[PDB]
């Protein structure tokens, strides 16, 4: 009865026939909808000479997957897990203008996983980005950097 | 620097006389449930520790869990005093992965 047996029950329960090679629409035509956001936690370097940015970044992505839900009535009243990334379905967010780094998340922490379908996954990442830098009117310059 | 770590797992308990009297074993961290205590301020983007040590477990189910790890932290430089200036640099741990009401965090 314990809440440790219905967690290991569910977890059973729901990755008996999950593929996480699959877009999960239930409905081919369905899309997915992505709510991406960004939460800055520090602006590590910006580098004028190579005109390089480097930040560290959480990345706030959240999705519903149709075959990770379940009632929480019959599990104990579980109502959210927290599952590896690694073990799911995941879109493939890239940086467009990387430059000296990663195209995409590396880090793969886990995800918050709701009874209604929903996945909230905020790993964090270091980015370095390209800006062209203005240097007309230095030190007095304002740089517009983008991402 | 050496974070360690302590913690119980009731499922980790075992009757020492059963097992030729044997009061604690050395588990692979990497086979065990662990709180993913990490530094957040880190410069570099180097979150968990270098090597994922053993973790020693006792026969009543307690943890103890000491690897080591390598940070590199940002700090506010104060630069008035220099060269004999005095600087405070912390250094925050936090669950990337749990919060306040899955796991508490305490100073031993
Ligand atoms: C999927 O949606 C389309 C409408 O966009 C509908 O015509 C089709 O029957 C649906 N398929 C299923 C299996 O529900
Ligand atoms: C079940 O869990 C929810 C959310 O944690 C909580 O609000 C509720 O009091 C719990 N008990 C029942 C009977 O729903
Ligand atoms: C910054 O650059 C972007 C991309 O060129 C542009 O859309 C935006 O208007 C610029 N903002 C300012 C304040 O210059
Ligand atoms: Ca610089």
């Amino acid at each position: 009865e314990t809440r440790a047996h219905a967690e290991e029950r569910l977890l059973k329960k729901l990755f008996s026939g999950y593929n996480k090679w699959s877009r999960p629409v239930a409905n081919i035509s369905d899309v997915v909808l992505v709510r991406f956001g960004l939460s800055i936690a520090q602006l590590i370097d910006v580098d004028e000479k190579n005109q390089m940015m480097t930040t560290n970044v959480w990345v706030k992505q959240e999705w519903h997957d149709y075959k990770l839900r379940w009632d929480p009535a019959d599990y104990e009243n579980v109502t959210s897990i927290r599952i590896p990334s690694e073990l799911i379905w995941r879109p493939d967010i890239v940086l467009y203008n990387n430059a000296d780094g990663d195209f995409a998340v590396t880090h793969l922490t886990k995800a918050h996983l709701f009874h209604d379908g929903r996945v909230q996954w905020t790993p964090p990442a270091i980015y370095k980005s390209s800006c062209s830098i203005d240097v007309t009117f230095f030190p007095f310059d304002q740089q517009n950097c983008t991402m | 620097v050496w974070l360690t770590q302590e913690w119980e797992d009731y499922r980790l308990t075992w009757k020492p006389e059963e097992f030729d009297n044997m009061k604690k074993v050395r588990l692979p961290s990497k086979h065990i449930w662990l709180p993913d205590v990490v530094l957040y301020n880190n410069a570099d983007g180097m979150y968990e520790v270098s090597f994922y040590s053993n973790a020693v477990v006792s026969y009543d189910g307690s943890i103890f869990w000491l690897p080591p790890a390598i940070y590199k932290s940002a700090c506010k430089i104060e630069v008035k005093h220099f060269p004999f200036d005095q600087q405070n640099c912390t250094m925050k741990f936090r669950s990337w992965t749990y919060d306040r009401t899955e796991i508490d965090l305490v100073l031993k």
